[PDB]
């Protein structure tokens, strides 16, 4: 018979393919492993970056407390001082009032 | 013999078959590997341009928090000088008070 | 008397004062509710932001899905015509070795 | 005696600025009440949307099942393609051997 020759060219053509799609499987493993490497950087960068906005955001809190105190001294203050001075004015003039109320005063 | 050539050939067209939808899975292990990822990547560039942006607001506050002080400090030393002024005054009635005396 | 005008000036004070401080209170409570907003409205632009990028995704998805089930049915009838053309081959071979038999 | 008269002067300057803090205590109840009505309204924007960005992310997890689902048919199917077209063409040129070797065939 002569069946053979023609069954071996064709088994080598898929022998052909099946090579190519061993190769192209381990192309991917790696490509799949370095994005998995990827994707556990992004993920940590991440974590620890929300972390860190968190830890920022508590600093910041603590900071504006301080300044709501503060500013509400500065206004109490303030006006007490308004207060002094408006008396001052007011006690000055006054008290030119008093001396001369005083002095034309029948004895 | 003719059939055994026939039974490897179906062996390797198996084999193919494992193959190829092997692979096409590990694909669809990588598209959405890429996929978590930009997810992951959006959700962390927002959470730093964040940080930024409070760290940012935080350095105003220090701004207004020193020159307050400040503020706090000068209107004290102002309570200082005016609360003298007003005891002066009051000294000043008191001695025309020792000329009712007189 | 002279005392009365006194009494009623020092109760003026007192209320300047606490009504002075009562409205910096309130005004810190407008400046922390501003705050709170702005902390909101980032947080609700990028939450909008995102649902929109994940939607377009989504019409991405669609416009692959669509046309991956069209290249579907057009290979699947490919697959008739072939394991046709295929059948008809076997049938060729059987006549001929009906000439054998001859 | 002639005290009143600026004791009288100097509480009417002060009536005014207690007149003008009441005025102003006012106006910031009113802005008060007015940004917490604000910050009720972006507060309902923000969850509301919530909901909807993460239902959305449940809608593209289904399609991307289905997507990922049919490239996986779509690539054992279109294999199966190319085993039946290679195995045609192979086989015709082997029928033709076949005949070839039959027809010189000792008979
Ligand atoms: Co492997
Ligand atoms: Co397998
Ligand atoms: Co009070
Ligand atoms: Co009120
Ligand atoms: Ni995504
Ligand atoms: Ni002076
Ligand atoms: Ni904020
Ligand atoms: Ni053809």
């Amino acid at each position: 018979m002569n069946l053979e020759p023609y069954f071996e060219s064709f088994i080598n053509n898929l022998r052909r393919r099946v090579d190519q799609l061993k190769s192209d499987q381990s192309r991917l493993d790696s490509e799949l492993k370095n994005m998995q490497d990827m994707v556990e950087d992004y993920r940590n960068k991440y974590e620890d970056e929300i972390n860190k906005r968190t830890n920022a955001e508590n600093e910041f809190v603590t900071i504006k407390k301080d300044v709501d105190g503060a500013y509400m001294t500065k206004v109490d203050l303030q006006a007490k001082l308004d207060n002094l001075q408006q008396e001052i004015d007011f006690l000055t003039a006054l008290y030119q009032a008093e001396l001369s109320q005083m002095q034309t005063q029948i004895s | 013999d003719y059939s055994k050539y026939y039974k490897t050939i179906d062996d390797l067209k198996n084999q193919i078959l494992n193959l190829t939808t092997d692979n096409a899975n590990i694909l669809l292990q990588i598209d959405n590997a890429r996929l978590a990822a930009d997810d992951f990547r959006l959700k962390y560039e927002n959470e730093v341009a964040l940080r930024q942006s409070v760290e940012a607001d935080i350095n105003g506050l220090r701004r207004v928090l020193d020159e307050l002080t400040l503020t706090k400090a000068d209107l004290e030393m102002q309570i200082e000088s005016l609360t003298e002024e007003l005891a002066y005054l009051k000294k000043n009635h008191e001695e025309e008070m020792k000329d009712l005396r007189n």
